[PDB]
């Protein structure tokens, strides 16, 4: 019932990817999180200014 | 505690002292198996697997098995 | 029967976490691209002015 | 695809007509290749004709270099048409498989006959010429697509895992390109967003440094026979030749806009030879055109300007991403209401399990407080 | 609550492992033993520390069942075997293997005599094989 | 790896788990075989083989 | 075409011997599939009870094999060589005599290198039979 | 998705493992097996007597002699060998009869 994880793990192991830690990808994705409303307001203002100019 | 090399695991505390002090203990809700619970002897009140079968009885059973293993040929020897 | 299964089982948590983060990233990108477009329409005052001029006033 | 008796009968019936058609195609393709080779030798760059050597920086092993050993003949349309190039590519695939089978036959004498029976029972490694009707051709294409589905995910996973484990992207745009490159075919990938991955991987690995296992996976995904694989510079040469022909045809089509005038079936075949459009997807002309335009966009303006395509590894991954179907999920959600460890219910809980339940259960705070207070009292008494 | 197992840990403590970030942290500050959220995760201190999760009866707001269209993916292939089917196959195979190994162990350690016994009462003394037959010219 | 499990606090608790019951039975066998050997092999009526000097492993391996 | 290379080609139904298999898996899982059962390279588990149960059983069956199959050969050789050099000569004795001889062999085994050497070295002047008794 | 370990059957996975994953190791192992069976697959009767028996060679019945006797009897009977031939004995049949009458 979580097929993507299963397929990725099985393929990684079948291609000699035994290791179970990926520090680099985690570092790229660790700080990802849904933004707050104020952050959304700031981003929308930035986009509107960019479109205007 | 330890029994030879086997050490009894201990649960790490998770509550702080302030929160812990506010906890009200009610042993009435606890199961009869664990009342007056003691970390140094948590299985004192635990039920026996077989009623009336003591640890010493099993120890003596093993000793008797050894005695049989060593003495049976003395009483019922067999030819080559 | 023993080794590959164990290493797959070890892999599962990290992959699950990374895929959840990836989906959150997709949702965040979807939200971030939304901007309200305020359109500008010809002011009716000029229309009124042109109407007056047509009257020869 | 697994072998079957029906396919065995089909191939046995069409064996000799298939051989005759293969011989005719061999003559035609030899003519086409003679024209192309003469043109390459006459007008080719000095490095391409002289076969300049490019060695790895670690073990100094020679391999084809994309920039030097690959050349796009922009003026090939004068001598050779697009259809001739497609025919040559198809014949190259069929000839590769036939040559491997013939080598096995010559090596093992008459002992390859049962292996031949196994071979004719499956359409995976038989030539296209063995199909004399539309239904047979459809089944053969289905078998090829099945093999591609079987092989491609391993290649994609190899590439992605190696890069992610041993390296990370430099900038955010590269991160986005890398992440979106390996998405499933159910979503549409923007070639402009994905292109920087080519330069990033050129920084990591070029086609001249491709490893032998990754090469084996790629050749599997391209329906290229791999046994005997041998050194990596043989199937590597096959891959280089096939993609050089594909790039020449792509330049011809882009310059002459032939795909717009190309018919539906020919367009589908053109996309298929690029590993963009599976036949089992039942794509229409709109989807085929979208995929072909995305492929051309991924090639980039520099391809037309100078005949330089992006990194071949990344290009192969991008095109094979269309065979990376979403992971299968079958079964109604109601199945999640069941239990998996009912067979253990008869065993119950032992003393240790009861202790764990008591300590970590809803009464955990009370037990923790009582235990800590008792320990503190005992420590105070000891002191 | 039942006695069933949970997501395997390997006897590891997730608050100090190399992939600890992949395990969610609860209010008490104890990282979960699984990618799932666990409220009552604990740590036990033997010679080495190990994390534990005790199953309990907890109610969770259940989102209504979606449609099959939005979560079913019919990309199954003839070579594909599901994890449940694989588990069934391996369970049966290991059951039969266990029976065979049990029989073999019994025969070896309680019935099979050792070869080349001094008295000759038990076990074979060896013999020759592949001897020529019907080849008078050989001699 | 010796991480956890039932651990009886003293002898009397070995009967609180079947596995430790079997363990204590085995320990009883182990320790009680020694007194049996003491009694059997230090018996008054035990007699050395008269023909013990006829043959020995020492001459065989030599 | 004759045999499938894929494990998916089933030879039996999914429900074949479901119950016994579930019982066997219940036996396997109850003690092993636990957080504290962390193995060291799959060979050394973390559950104490596994050691407590398996060490005695292994020792018991190994000892039974050694006593009834391996040391028996040495005992029989001693009996044969010391009492005629032939199996029939030994069988000419009574069960009690064989018991005495075998227990003397056990004595010799227990002494090993840490004991008196008169058990195999004949002191000068001893009246007991020598090595050439049966020759 | 397809994986060799999960989808292929055991013999197929074995062949794949020892042909495309550890082929050199398999080749070396086969070489060593051939060497062992070509140079370390013989045991003389004296060696068997010295070390070939758990408690020692039981000279009182000489099972090696019985084994060789059975071997030679079987060979002679099956192959129809005339052990009285001059080459085996080094003398003519008449000389053999004369010797038999003498002794
Ligand atoms: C009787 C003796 C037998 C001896 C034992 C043999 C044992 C078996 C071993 C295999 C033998 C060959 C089998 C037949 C192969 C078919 C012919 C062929 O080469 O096909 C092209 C094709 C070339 O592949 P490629 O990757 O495209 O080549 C890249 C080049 O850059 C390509 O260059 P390019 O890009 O410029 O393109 C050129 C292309 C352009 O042309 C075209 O595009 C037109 C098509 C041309 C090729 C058509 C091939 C058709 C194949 C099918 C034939 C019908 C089969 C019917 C089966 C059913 C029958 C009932 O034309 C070519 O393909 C020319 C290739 C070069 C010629 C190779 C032949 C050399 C040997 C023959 C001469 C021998 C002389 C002996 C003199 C003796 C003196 C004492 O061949 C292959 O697919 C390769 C073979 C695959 C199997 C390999 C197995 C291992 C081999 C190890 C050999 C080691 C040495 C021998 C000792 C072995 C000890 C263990
Ligand atoms: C008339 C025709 C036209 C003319 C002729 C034309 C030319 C024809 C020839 C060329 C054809 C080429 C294409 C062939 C394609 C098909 C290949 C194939 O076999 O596919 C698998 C094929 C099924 O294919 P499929 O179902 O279509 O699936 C294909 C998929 O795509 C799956 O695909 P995949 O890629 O996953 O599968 C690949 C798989 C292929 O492999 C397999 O799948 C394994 C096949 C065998 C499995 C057997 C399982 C059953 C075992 C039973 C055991 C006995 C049971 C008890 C019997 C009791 C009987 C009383 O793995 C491999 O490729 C491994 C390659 C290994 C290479 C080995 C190289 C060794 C080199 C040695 C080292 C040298 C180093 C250098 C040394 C240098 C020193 C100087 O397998 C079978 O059909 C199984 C047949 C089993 C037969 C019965 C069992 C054996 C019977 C033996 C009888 C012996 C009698 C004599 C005894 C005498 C005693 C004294
Ligand atoms: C639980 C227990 C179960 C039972 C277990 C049984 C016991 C097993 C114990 C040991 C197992 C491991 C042994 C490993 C040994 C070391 C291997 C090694 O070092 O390999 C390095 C290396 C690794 O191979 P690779 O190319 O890198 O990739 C291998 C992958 O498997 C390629 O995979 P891929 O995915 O990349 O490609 C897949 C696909 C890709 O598709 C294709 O490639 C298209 C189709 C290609 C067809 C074949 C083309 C061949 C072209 C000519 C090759 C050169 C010939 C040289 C001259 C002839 C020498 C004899 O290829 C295939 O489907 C190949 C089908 C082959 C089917 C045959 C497999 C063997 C089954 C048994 C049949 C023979 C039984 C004999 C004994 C019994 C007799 C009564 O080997 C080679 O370079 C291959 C050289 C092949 C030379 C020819 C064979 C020499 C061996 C003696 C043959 C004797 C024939 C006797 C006939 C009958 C006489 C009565
Ligand atoms: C049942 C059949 C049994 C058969 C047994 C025979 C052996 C197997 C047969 C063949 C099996 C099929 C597969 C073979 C391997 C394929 C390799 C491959 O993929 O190559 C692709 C490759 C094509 O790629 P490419 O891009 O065109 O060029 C490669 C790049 O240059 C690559 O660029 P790169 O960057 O890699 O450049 C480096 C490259 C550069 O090399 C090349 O690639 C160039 C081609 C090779 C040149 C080799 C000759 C070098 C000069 C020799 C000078 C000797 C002087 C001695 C004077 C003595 C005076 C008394 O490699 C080297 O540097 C290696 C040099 C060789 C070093 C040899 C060291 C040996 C040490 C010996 C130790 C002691 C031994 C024991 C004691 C002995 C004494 C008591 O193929 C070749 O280049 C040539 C392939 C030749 C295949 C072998 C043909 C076999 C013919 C057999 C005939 C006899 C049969 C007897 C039968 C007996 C009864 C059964
Ligand atoms: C119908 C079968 C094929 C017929 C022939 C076909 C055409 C020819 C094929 C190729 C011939 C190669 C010739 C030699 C090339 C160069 C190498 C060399 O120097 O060779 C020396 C020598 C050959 O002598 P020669 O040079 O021809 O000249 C004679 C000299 O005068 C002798 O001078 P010497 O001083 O060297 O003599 C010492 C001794 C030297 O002999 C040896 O050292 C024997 C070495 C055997 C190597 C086996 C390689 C494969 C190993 C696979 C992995 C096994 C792992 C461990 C498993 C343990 C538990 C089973 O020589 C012999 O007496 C040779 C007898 C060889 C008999 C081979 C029988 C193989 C049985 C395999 C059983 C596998 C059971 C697996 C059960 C699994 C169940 C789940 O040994 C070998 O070549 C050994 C390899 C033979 C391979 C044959 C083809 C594959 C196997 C087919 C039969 C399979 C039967 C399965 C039965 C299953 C029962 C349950
Ligand atoms: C890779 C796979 C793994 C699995 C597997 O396959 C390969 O591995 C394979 C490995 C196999 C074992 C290998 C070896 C033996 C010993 C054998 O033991 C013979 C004992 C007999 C030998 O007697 C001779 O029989 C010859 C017959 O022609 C005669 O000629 C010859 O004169 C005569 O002496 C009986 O011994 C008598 O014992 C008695 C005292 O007790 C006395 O009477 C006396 O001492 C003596 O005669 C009994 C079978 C067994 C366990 C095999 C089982 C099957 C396997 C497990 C296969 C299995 C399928
Ligand atoms: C190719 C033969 C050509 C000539 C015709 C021979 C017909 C003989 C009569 C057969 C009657 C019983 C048939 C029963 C069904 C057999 C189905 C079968 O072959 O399945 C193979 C099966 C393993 O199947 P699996 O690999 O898991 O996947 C199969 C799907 N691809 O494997 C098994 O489970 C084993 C099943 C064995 C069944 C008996 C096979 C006997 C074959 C004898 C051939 C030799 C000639 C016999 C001539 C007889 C004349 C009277």
């Amino acid at each position: 019932w979580c097929p993507e994880v299963r397929d990725r793990a099985e393929l990684e192991v079948d291609i000699t990817g035994w290791q179970w830690w990926s520090p680099l990808e985690e570092r790229r994705l660790l700080p990802v999180r849904l933004r707050s409303v104020n952050e959304v307001r700031e981003i929308m203002s930035k986009t509107q200014a960019k479109k205007s100019a | 505690y330890n029994m030879l090399v086997f050490r009894d695991p201990k649960r790490r505390p998770q509550l702080s002292e302030e929160e812990r002090a506010k906890v009200v203990v009610n042993q009435a809700e606890w199961p009869e198996e664990f009342k007056d619970f003691d970390p140094d002897d948590p299985y004192k009140n635990s039920p026996e697997i077989i009623k009336g079968m003591s640890s010493w009885n099993l120890f003596l059973w093993g000793v008797e098995c050894a005695f049989i293993y060593q003495f049976y040929e003395l009483v019922f020897p067999k030819s080559i | 029967d023993i080794m590959v299964p164990s290493f797959v089982y070890n892999k599962l948590p990290v992959i699950h976490f990374l895929q959840e983060k990836r989906a959150e990233q997709k949702l965040r990108r979807v939200l971030d691209e939304t901007y309200t477009e305020w359109t500008e329409e010809l002011d009716q005052a000029h229309v009124t002015d042109a109407i007056t001029r047509s009257l020869n006033i | 695809m697994q072998g079957s008796w029906s396919v065995l009968k089909k191939n046995c019936s069409n064996f000799f007509p298939g051989l005759l058609a293969f011989a005719q195609q061999t003559q035609e393709a030899y003519g086409i290749w003679l024209r192309i080779y003469n043109r390459q030798q006459k007008y080719g760059p000095t490095d391409f004709v002289e076969q300049s050597e490019t060695f790895s920086p670690d073990y100094h092993k020679r391999f084809h270099s994309q920039d030097k050993n690959m050349w796009v003949d922009k003026e090939l349309c004068t001598e050779v048409s697009q259809k001739e190039v497609a025919r040559l590519m198809t014949y190259k695939l069929d000839m590769w498989r036939m040559a491997h089978c013939a080598g096995a036959l010559l090596a093992t004498g008459g002992y390859a006959i049962p292996f031949g029976l196994f071979w004719l029972a499956n359409d995976t490694w038989v030539p296209s010429s063995f199909n004399l009707t539309g239904e047979e051709l459809r089944a053969w294409r289905e078998a090829q697509d099945l093999y591609r589905y079987r092989s491609a995910p391993s290649y994609l996973t190899d590439t992605k895992w190696h890069f992610d484990f041993h390296a990370y992207p430099w900038n955010e745009t590269q991160e986005r390109a890398w992440d979106d490159l390996f998405e499933k075919n159910d979503v549409r990938r923007d070639p402009k967003v994905v292109r920087p991955a080519a330069e990033m991987y050129d920084g990591f690995i070029k086609f001249e440094l491709i490893r032998r296992k990754s090469l084996r996976h790629l050749c599997r995904s391209m329906n290229i026979p791999t046994f005997p694989m041998l050194a990596r510079l043989c199937n590597g040469t096959r891959v280089r030749d096939y993609w050089n022909l594909a790039w020449c045809e792509d330049y011809m089509v882009i310059t002459q806009r032939l795909h717009e005038s190309m018919t539906d079936e020919e367009l589908y075949d053109y996309a298929w030879r690029r590993y963009l459009a599976p036949y089992d997807k039942n794509l229409n002309r709109e989807q085929l055109m979208e995929r072909v335009e995305d492929y051309f966009e991924f090639l980039g303006p520099d391809f037309v300007a100078h005949g330089k395509a992006p990194n071949l590894v990344i290009l192969t991954n991008y095109v094979l991403g269309y065979y990376n179907d979403p992971a299968y999920l079958e079964g109604d959600i109601s199945e999640l209401d069941k239990n998996d460890y009912d067979h253990l219910a008869s065993w119950g809980k032992d003393a240790f399990l009861r202790r764990l339940e008591f300590e970590n259960g809803p009464l955990r705070d009370q037990v923790e407080a009582h235990t800590q207070r008792l320990l503190a009292e005992r420590a105070a008494i000891a002191k | 609550v039942g006695n069933g197992p949970t997501f395997s840990t390997g006897g590891e403590c997730m608050n100090t492992c190399d992939i600890q970030n992949a395990f969610p942290m609860n209010d008490r500050g104890v990282r979960s033993s699984s990618p799932f959220q666990e409220p009552n995760t604990a740590i036990y201190d033997s010679y080495l520390a190990w994390t534990y999760f005790q199953p309990m009866d907890v109610h969770i707001e259940k989102l209504p069942a979606p449609e099959a269209k939005y979560y079913q993916r019919h990309t199954k292939k003839p070579w594909d075997v599901s994890s449940t089917e694989l588990t069934e196959i391996q369970s049966r195979k290991k059951y039969f293997q266990t029976l065979g190994y049990l029989v073999a162990f019994i025969y070896l350690y309680f019935l099979m005599p050792k070869e080349k016994s001094f008295s000759g009462l038990s076990g074979p003394d060896g013999h020759w094989i592949m001897l020529p037959k019907g080849r008078p010219e050989l001699f | 790896m010796l991480l956890g499990g039932f651990v009886p606090r003293r002898f009397s608790q070995f009967n609180r788990d079947p596995c430790w019951m079997f363990f204590i039975f085995s320990v009883g066998f182990w320790l009680g075989e020694y007194p049996a050997m003491m009694i059997k092999y230090n018996a008054r009526d035990l007699v050395y083989d008269p023909h013990r000097y006829v043959w020995s492993h020492h001459d065989d391996h030599h | 075409v004759l045999f499938s290379t894929y494990r998916s080609s089933r030879l039996v139904s999914k429900e074949f011997l479901h119950g016994p298999v579930m019982r066997f898996r219940a036996l396997g899982e109850y003690y092993f599939q636990r957080a504290w059962n962390g193995t060291l390279n799959w060979a050394l588990p973390g559950e104490y009870r596994l050691y407590a149960v398996m060490i005695p059983f292994i020792y018991f069956y190994h000892r039974w094999h050694n006593d009834h199959t391996l040391d028996r050969d040495h005992v029989e050789k001693a009996m044969i060589m010391r009492w005629g050099g032939t199996l029939e000569d030994v069988r000419k004795l009574s069960a009690k005599d064989q018991l005495r001889v075998r227990c003397f062999t056990d004595i010799e085994k227990l002494y090993s290198a840490y004991g008196p050497k008169d058990t195999y070295l004949q002191p000068p002047g001893d009246t007991l039979p020598g090595k050439d008794f049966y020759r | 998705v397809y994986t060799r370990w999960k989808c292929d059957r055991l013999p197929v996975f074995q062949l794949k493992l020892f042909t495309q994953e550890y082929p050199m190791h398999a080749a070396v192992g086969i070489f060593t097996i051939i060497f062992l069976w070509k140079h370390m697959s013989h045991c003389s009767e004296e060696t068997e007597r010295k070390y070939g028996w758990w408690a020692g060679y039981p000279y009182w019945r000489d099972p090696i002699a019985r084994r060789n006797e059975t071997k030679y009897k079987q060979m002679i009977i099956n192959n129809d060998v005339d052990i009285t031939h001059p080459k085996w004995t080094g003398c003519s049949v008449e000389q053999l009869e004369e010797l038999s009458r003498v002794v």
